[PDB]
């Protein structure tokens, strides 16, 4: 699968 | 209909996933939340009392403060949101605030389904990602044995008649998969078919 990768911060 | 949490936790295991496995949760999995292990989860789009709905993976890679959300629809977070009533934001930030020095994670999804939209076997490609996860943790959502696979669809698509054909065959692929990998499947095979079968919904 195509997928996508984000930077979450908190 | 489809999987109990213990086919999923023998399949799991099975594909030798056992170290990492947190186990089979409900809706309010609380994320990963000590040391420095690999590790992942088979989680609920609903709270147990329901008696589930859809089953979604978790993995995370403590190298790269990578976590990974495996839908077998590819659904986005709104669209599991509105559809499920799930989301996965408070154990995300449990996870960044206890295993992040900086308090940041990454968080990789799929865009893709996998599976037939009438299909009982979202647990079963759950099973299949997390075999990807644990064996090539650093790129487990394609270019590795076990995804290759699989042929990925838009997720616009999921509804479509032209995808039928592709979807049933990922089915095909992942009971020959399980077949070769895993005993417990073997064992129960005409049974776990039928009971996650590509039209049972
Ligand atoms: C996919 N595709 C798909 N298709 C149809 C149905 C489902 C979801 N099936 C289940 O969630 C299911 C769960 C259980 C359980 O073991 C219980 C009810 C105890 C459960 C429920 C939740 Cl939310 C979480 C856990 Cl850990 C356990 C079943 O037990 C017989 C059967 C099905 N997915």
């Amino acid at each position: 699968v195509k997928s996508l990768k984000r930077r979450r911060c908190y | 209909s489809g999987s109990s949490e213990q086919e999923l936790a023998a399949i799991v295991r099975d594909l030798g996933c056992g170290p990492y496995f947190l186990g089979t949760h409900d809706k309010r999995f609380p994320g990963f939340l000590a040391g420095n292990k690999l590790a992942c989860a088979i989680v609920n789009t609903a709270g147990r009392e329901t008696g589930g709905v859809h089953w979604l993976a978790f993995g995370w890679n403590p190298r790269s403060r990578t976590c990974y959300m495996f839908d077998p629809f590819g659904f986005s977070d709104r669209r599991l949101k509105q559809i499920y009533s799930f989301e996965y934001e408070a154990m995300l930030r449990r996870s960044a605030l206890a295993l992040s020095p900086d308090r940041c994670l990454s968080l990789e999804q799929s865009t893709q389904t996998v599976q037939g939209p009438d299909s009982a076997a979202c647990g079963l490609f759950c099973c299949m990602f997390l075999h990807a996860f644990v064996h090539w943790p650093d790129r487990p959502m394609d270019g590795n044995p076990t995804m290759n696979l699989l042929t990925g669809v838009p997720n616009g698509m999921l509804q479509s008649p032209q995808v039928l054909p592709t979807l049933r065959r990922n089915q095909e692929k992942l009971y020959r998969f399980l077949a070769h990998h895993s005993p417990y499947f073997r064992s129960h095979r005409a049974a776990i078919e039928h009971a996650t079968a590509f039209d049972k919904m």
